[PDB]
RNA sequence: GCUAAACCUAGCCCCAAACCCACUCCACCUUACUACCAGACAACCUUAGCCAAACCAUUUACCCAAAUAAAGUAUAGGCGAUAGAAAUUGAAACCUGGCGCAAUAGAUAUAGUACCGCAAGGGAAAGAUGAAAAAUUAUAACCAAGCAUAAUAUAGCAAGGACUAACCCCUAUACCUUCUGCAUAAUGAAUUAACUAGAAAUAACUUUGCAAGGAGAGCCAAAGCUAAGACCCCCGAAACCAGACGAGCUACCUAAGAACAGCUAAAAGAGCACACCCGUCUAUGUAGCAAAAUAGUGGGAAGAUUUAUAGGUAGAGGCGACAAACCUACCGAGCCUGGUGAUAGCUGGUUGUCCAAGAUAGAAUCUUAGUUCAACUUUAAAUUUGCCCACAGAACCCUCUAAAUCCCCUUGUAAAUUUAACUGUUAGUCCAAAGAGGAACAGCUCUUUGGACACUAGGAAAAAACCUUGUAGAGAGAGUAAAAAAUUUAACA
RNA sequence: CUGAACUCCUCACACCCAAUUGGACCAAUCUAUCACCCUAUAGAAGAACUAAUGUUAGUAUAAGUAACAUGAAAACAUUCUC
RNA sequence: CUCUUACUUUUAACCAGUGAAAUUGACCUGCCCGUGAAGAGGCGGGCAUAACACAGCAAGACGAGAAGACCCUAUGGAGCUUU
RNA sequence: CUCGGAGCAGAACCCAACCUCCGAGCAGUACAUGCUAAGACUUCACCAGUCAAAGCGAACUACUAUACUCAAUUGAUCCAAUAACUUGACCAACGGAACAAGUUACCCUAGGGAUAACAGCGCAAUCCUAUUCUAGAGUCCAUAUCAACAAUAGGGUUUACGACCUCGAUGUUGGAUCAGGACAUCCCGAUGGUGCAGCCGCUAUUAAAGGUUCGUUUGUUCAACGAUUAAAGUCCUACGUGAUCUGAGUUCAGACCGGAGUAAUCCAGGUCGGUUUCUAUCUACUUUCAAAUUCCUCCCUGUACGAAAGGACAAGAGAAAUAAGGCCUACUUCACAAAGCGCCUUCCCCCGUAAAUGAUAUCAUCUCAACUUAGUAUUAUACCCACACCCACCCAAGAACAGGGUUUGU
């Protein structure tokens, strides 16, 4: 029985593990885990957590380039809400869209 | 089995017990429905469609006389002695459609169902069989195998006499002179024309009817069937010749 | 279980807690304080 | 359970498919019975079956035997050394024929618990990380709180 | 100890009220209403049973209405209450009818003599 | 590596057939198994009760001479439970077999022996080589618990997830029974092996045969009838009755015996005090030396005394200076066997795998620890509406002019009713709401509408009843649901 | 942002309620006929045990614990102590 | 008894020999507060924490023992009394 | 204990409590309250109960005429009586056994924590405390002190209520032993107020380190009384603690008295007597190494105070008791030694308030203003601290083990 139901905490504790892995990666760039999470969404950039987590200790280059774009969509998001509407959409801001 | 109580233990009370409250079977007040039920005479009805079924199949000879004999020997009916049956009852179920001419006799008929007879020349009598009579003229074999003299046919009761001493029912025991009488009142209520059977070529096998003591045509109460021998042992003494005459 | 009217002050259903909470009276607020206005 | 059990990690047999495809599978022995009503799918399936398999795997030897038997069963035998053997009792052609062909696509590794869905000899191209990867370099390396020429 | 001095009271429910409600079909001889008050009267074709039970005389469609309430003269307790009425008051109460829903009979031919 | 494990015979069970039955010499009804003497005593006589009737009081099947059938009919009966014929009918019948057991089985049986009891009576356990033991350094090994080889390292239902890695990290309140609800500090269980618990009619259903007929006389039949398959546990009282066995213990009695120093008084149911009898108080002991003792201290000790021997009174009874004493260690009425597998609405127990549907208004009852009927629930079958609901419609009397309900086309949906056959549930908990009782107490009690629980997961700290959420597998993917507690204060003319 | 067995995603799907009820399979045994290193189709039945202060037997735990025993010397003759 | 003390014997403890009983779901068997079928070694939050004998103690393991004898229930018994 | 009406249950039906109210166990008039028969209702089953068109036969052309008024006004089966019709139970325990009461402590079995007594838990009426209000009492004066009618809170020690754990057992009073804890403080400490002159008191704030007696009757906890004390505190801990003890009480079997009953036997009654097991498996614990509290005496002093009577505080000195830790010179029990009745040693702190300076608020104001003193200890220091002679012997060391000595191993 206990085998059976540790298949939902095993997945529950993976998850929790790549949490701890991408905020402590982030932090060394000066980023907190919302929002490096948050504002690579708003860049429709899908990648999971898992490999978030694996990208930070074996591609950790890449993982800066993922935290600078992040910060860089960060800081035209407060452009943006600073902003009245005067201002075009930020060049990272932009949106593909796909009819 | 369930949990505890009578159910899982197997105490549970009789069938009919409610629990102590008065039971239904017996807070209901007696009444004599069944009262006497085992003294009740019954008779198995044979309908003028299974008669005339059985006729057209051959399961049941017209040119000569049908008695219960006959109707059992074709499996036209099921005679059950043990269970108070007294014989056959003639209803009128398919009288419309009967055109056999038969010489039958039963123990119960309908008026109707006679009028169906007699209006295609055939002829109909009503005939008492007691209990023993009743079994041994529905399986003469099993009988003949016991080795006992034919006995002889017993009168009716009392209570049966008025019936088959009244030519209406054409009584075995009723006065011959009073038949056309009979005959001829229902020719006029049911509007037909009373054949007379005295010219037909079957006149004289129409008319062969049993003594009022005899169980089967042509054998005499006290005669011993040989069936191993195929002979017939009759009795000369002239006491034994009184009893069974009488 | 207690009768609707009670000498004490009843405990609400958490829902009816919640109900309350989302539906206290807000004060309107003016831009600027009225004190700092001539 | 998983630690009542051994395990092992993702594997391949002499890198296979990397250069070359080779099935795994070498060897196949059927134990069939002319008489016995256990053994009446086996029979079948050599009739019509093992012949056309054959055909495709012509790098797989089948070894049919007929002999008396109460229970036939299948050996199959990989090109690591592995063997395993599969009871064919009372099986239907059909039946049979998938059990074969999951034989011939096996590698012929244990089938245990593998620890990882993935394995990888060069995990990383940029470099593993290690606790000074984003850390910056000071003047002459001074750590902190370090008096310099004293 | 004490014990209470409240004794009876354990009646069951008499199943009283409206069988048939508004719109119902009803064939004749079925109670429309049982009650132990006249609290609804018998309108057309409803006949009031002995204890004040409603049934329909035909068969047809329950209706209920509100009508002038005029007294028999012999009933002396309604006629005592009615003439004792302000001039211009005219009492209302609820009554219940059955609209029949099939004809009589009808004419069939027969014969052709 | 020990302890052990393993075996196939001894015999036994159920039938068939067949009627049955002893004997060397000597001893044996007196105290049986005792060579040899004067007596005369002589056998029969209704079973009862448990139990069923849900108490119990009339009553409650027990081979009685042919299987079958008549027939569960006539008939009997607190006409209740239940009991139950006859006339009549009428067949077969060749011992030497086995879908019986195989050492906890089968007879209790290696034996009615050992052992237990005064007696009647109760009553076991077990053996295992081979052709040869005149082959005995012979028949290899491998298997329960318990141990040994080989004690132990923070932390915890002892595992799971895992991991390079046993542990360290994270997750996780044994099982069974019983309950509204059990990690419960409620029940049972040291562990291993073996043994140890669902028996059948009434109908119905399914599948064959034949069919207005069916069936290898009986019986049934308005498609029936014949055959088959498939549903109804185990252990346990205190008791009651019958017939035996017991007064070598003890109560009392009968016959014929024995014991009682010394001193005082000399008369003694007199005093002191040995032997002897009894057992007042304390301590010890409490599976003890003892299923009533030991040590000391005490009562009596020529008497209504104590005591050896043989005998008598026997359970509806005896005996009793009445303590309901004592009658073979347990007497409000002995013990043994039998009726007897007594009965238990009461507790406990009830054995392979997998899936599915499934939680409950009430009435009556010597009934509320239980049952029967409804209700709910389950399976099969039939054919037709079921649920949700638009107007219109449903009371006056009276203080809360309440939330609502009933009826109901449309519509959104897929159920509903009927037929057939049954079981279990009928000892209920908290929360919100409307009330009643209590004290506008209760984790209190009583109804009503709804929810949840007694089924899963997440949350509220742990958490049956609050919140989120349900339909089941794998995944080292993803989006969410509910989900964290806020607050700080008194000068004055 | 975090956060379920809710929902989506790849593949699969009969596969999470007590009492009760319906259904699909099946261990071993015996018999019929097969089979012939342990089986098949059927017919049967003393047909399956983590629990009844269960019965019998073995061995543990308490535990090497509670408890139990022989006056002294000597040449084993004897003597001494009580 | 105020108010206990000393000594001898027994037991005791150690060595040698012999060798039981009740008991026992499994145990890798801490403390505090809180919680909970309402009194926790086992749950939550904290604290404590190498391993292993021997001798004592009796606060707890709702300790062992006897299917509570009190109380109530059962259309369960029995003794005795009686208008 | 069956039946009906009303409320609870406001509007279809239904709906409980040892809930709140009122009734029934008939009466009267008919004598077609004759017969028969569609369709319905129904007390949540069944049984029973209810309403009815048409028709037959009557009545009828004056009768709210046709199943009478009335709310319930009632009783199954068997059986009995009877020619028939029909009738028969306060069968009221009212779905009704044809007919059967007491008592048990001499008791028994099966069960129940489904259900009481002890304890826990829940609750807080009762009980206890605090505050708010300012009538009244206190010569005046509400608040030195006490306090009515009420109000708002807290406590969980009482008597009750509930029936949630335990009846295959959670041992029931008081005492002995050893005590842990709370502070709502009885004594000792520090303070504010006083109707505080002083000595005594009353009241409140703070303080739980330390302490809080011995006897007579009673089983007693209590209570009364005697003699003391600085004081003889209140409570919780399964009304702490029976695998530590006690068994006088309560509460088995015997017996007596009063009383009840025909008796058996019984009563909150009194009275005499009456068996208290356990060899420790687990948890916990077995030298908190070591700072002390209090009374009295002298002195201050017959001083401060006071009309007088009376009569202190602080410092200073001495001597005791208790507690903790040791010791044997003497005494005593005793005698290579262990002991008390003998002797020796014993050290810091308490935070309630009382005062300056001085702002908000240019005075003042001890200040949850910045700040200054009474006013504070890292509680102090003390103790302990080495180690392969170790076979054996001795020992003031010790259950074993360990420890000290052997330069005291014929
Ligand atoms: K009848
Ligand atoms: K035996
Ligand atoms: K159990
Ligand atoms: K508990
Ligand atoms: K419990
Ligand atoms: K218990
Ligand atoms: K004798
Ligand atoms: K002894
Ligand atoms: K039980
Ligand atoms: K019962
Ligand atoms: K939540
Ligand atoms: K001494
Ligand atoms: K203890
Ligand atoms: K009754
Ligand atoms: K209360
Ligand atoms: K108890
Ligand atoms: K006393
Ligand atoms: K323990
Ligand atoms: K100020
Ligand atoms: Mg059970
Ligand atoms: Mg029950
Ligand atoms: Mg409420
Ligand atoms: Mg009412
Ligand atoms: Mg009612
Ligand atoms: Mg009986
Ligand atoms: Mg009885
Ligand atoms: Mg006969
Ligand atoms: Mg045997
Ligand atoms: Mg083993
Ligand atoms: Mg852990
Ligand atoms: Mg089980
Ligand atoms: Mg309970
Ligand atoms: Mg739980
Ligand atoms: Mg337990
Ligand atoms: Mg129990
Ligand atoms: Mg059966
Ligand atoms: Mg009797
Ligand atoms: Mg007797
Ligand atoms: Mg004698
Ligand atoms: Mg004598
Ligand atoms: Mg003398
Ligand atoms: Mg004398
Ligand atoms: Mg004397
Ligand atoms: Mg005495
Ligand atoms: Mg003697
Ligand atoms: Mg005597
Ligand atoms: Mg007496
Ligand atoms: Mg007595
Ligand atoms: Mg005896
Ligand atoms: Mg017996
Ligand atoms: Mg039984
Ligand atoms: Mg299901
Ligand atoms: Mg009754
Ligand atoms: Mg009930
Ligand atoms: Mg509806
Ligand atoms: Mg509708
Ligand atoms: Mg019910
Ligand atoms: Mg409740
Ligand atoms: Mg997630
Ligand atoms: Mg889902
Ligand atoms: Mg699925
Ligand atoms: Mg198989
Ligand atoms: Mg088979
Ligand atoms: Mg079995
Ligand atoms: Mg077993
Ligand atoms: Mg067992
Ligand atoms: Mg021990
Ligand atoms: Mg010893
Ligand atoms: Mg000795
Ligand atoms: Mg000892
Ligand atoms: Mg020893
Ligand atoms: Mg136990
Ligand atoms: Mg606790
Ligand atoms: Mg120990
Ligand atoms: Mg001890
Ligand atoms: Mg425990
Ligand atoms: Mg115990
Ligand atoms: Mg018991
Ligand atoms: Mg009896
Ligand atoms: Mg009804
Ligand atoms: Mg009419
Ligand atoms: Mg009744
Ligand atoms: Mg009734
Ligand atoms: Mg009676
Ligand atoms: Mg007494
Ligand atoms: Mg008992
Ligand atoms: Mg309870
Ligand atoms: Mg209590
Ligand atoms: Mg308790
Ligand atoms: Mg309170
Ligand atoms: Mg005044
Ligand atoms: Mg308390
Ligand atoms: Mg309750
Ligand atoms: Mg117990
Ligand atoms: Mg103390
Ligand atoms: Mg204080
Ligand atoms: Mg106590
Ligand atoms: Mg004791
Ligand atoms: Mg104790
Ligand atoms: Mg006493
Ligand atoms: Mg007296
Ligand atoms: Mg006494
Ligand atoms: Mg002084
Ligand atoms: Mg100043
Ligand atoms: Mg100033």
């Amino acid at each position: 029985v206990k085998c059976t139901k540790a298949r939902y905490l095993k997945k529950k504790n993976m998850r929790t593990l790549w949490i701890n892995r991408i905020t402590a990666a982030s932090q060394e760039h000066g980023l907190k885990y919302p929002a490096l999470i948050g504002n690579l969404v708003k860049c429709q950039v899908e990648l999971n957590r898992k490999v978030l987590a694996d990208l930070a200790i074996y591609e950790p280059k890449t993982f800066k380039s993922l935290a600078a774009l992040a910060s860089r969509r960060r800081h035209e998001g407060f452009a943006a809400a600073l902003g009245d509407g005067k201002e075009p959409e930020g060049i990272f801001s932009r949106v593909v869209q796909y009819h | 089995r369930g949990h505890k109580g009578e159910r899982q233990r197997g105490t549970r009370p009789r069938l009919g017990f409610e629990g102590g409250q008065t039971p239904f079977y017996i807070r209901i007040p007696k009444y004599g429905f069944n009262e006497g039920h085992s003294f009740r005479r019954q008779y198995k009805p044979l309908s003028l469609n299974r008669l005339q079924y059985l006729i057209d199949l051959g399961r049941v000879d017209p040119s000569q006389p049908i008695d219960l004999t006959q109707l059992v020997n074709g499996r036209g009916v099921t005679i059950q002695p043990l269970k108070r049956d007294y014989g056959v009852q003639l209803v009128e179920e398919g009288a419309d459609t009967f055109t056999a001419k038969v010489n039958i006799e039963v123990q119960l008929a309908s008026e109707l169902a006679i009028a169906a007879i007699e209006k295609n020349g055939g002829v109909v009598t009503t005939a008492f069989y007691d209990p023993r009579s009743l079994d041994i003229v529905c399986k003469p074999v099993p009988f003949f195998l016991r080795g006992q003299p034919i006995p002889k046919r017993m009168l009716p009761p009392e209570e049966l006499v008025p019936y088959y001493t009244d030519a209406k029912n054409r009584g075995y025991l009723a006065d011959p002179a009073k038949f056309p009488e009979a005959r001829l009142e229902l020719a006029r209520k049911y509007g037909y024309i009373l054949p007379d059977i005295t010219k037909d070529e079957l006149f004289k096998m129409l008319c062969t009817r049993k003594d009022p003591r005899q169980i089967f045509f042509g054998l005499a109460p006290g005669w011993v069937v040989n069936m191993a021998d195929k002979k017939i042992l009759k009795p000369t003494d002239e006491n034994l010749l009184k009893y069974y005459t009488s | 279980g207690s009768k609707a009217v009670t000498r004490h002050r009843r405990v609400m259903h958490f829902q009816r807690q919640k109900l309350m909470a989302v539906t206290e009276y807000i004060p309107p607020k003016p831009a600027i304080h009225p004190s700092c206005l001539p | 359970t998983a630690r009542g059990t051994p395990s092992r990690f993702l594997a391949s047999v002499l890198h296979n498919g990397l250069g070359r495809y080779v099935q795994q599978l070498q060897r196949l022995s059927f134990s069939v019975s002319r008489d016995g009503a256990s053994s009446r799918g086996a029979r079948e399936f050599v009739e019509r079956e093992v012949i056309d398999f054959a055909r495709r795997n012509p790098g797989v030897v089948i070894y049919v035997n007929s002999r008396p038997c109460c229970v036939p069963r299948v050996v199959a035998e990989y090109l690591n050394g592995a063997v395993r053997e599969e009871s064919i009792h009372c099986k239907s052609v059909e039946e049979i024929s998938t059990l074969v062909q999951k034989l011939a696509d096996q590698s012929g590794l244990d089938v245990i618990r593998i620890r990882k869905p993935f394995h990888t000899d060069n995990p990383s191209i940029q470099g593993q990380w290690h606790p000074f990867t984003n850390k910056p370099t000071t003047f002459r390396g001074l750590r902190p709180r370090e008096v310099q020429d004293p | 100890g004490g014990s209470s001095k409240n004794l009876g009271g354990k009646s069951s429910g008499r199943r009283q009220g409206i069988k048939k409600m508004e719109g119902h079909y009803v064939h004749a001889g079925n109670i429309i209403a049982t009650q132990r008050h006249f609290r609804w009267h018998p309108g057309a074709h409803v006949g009031v049973g002995k204890n004040k039970c409603l049934y329909a005389l035909e068969e047809g469609i329950v209706r209920y209405t509100k009508e002038v309430y005029v007294p028999h003269p012999r009933n002396t307790e309604a006629v005592d209450l009615i003439t004792r009425l302000p001039k211009g008051a005219v009492l209302y109460k609820t009554f219940v009818h059955v609209v029949p829903a099939k004809p009589e009979g009808t004419f069939k031919l027969v014969a052709m003599l």
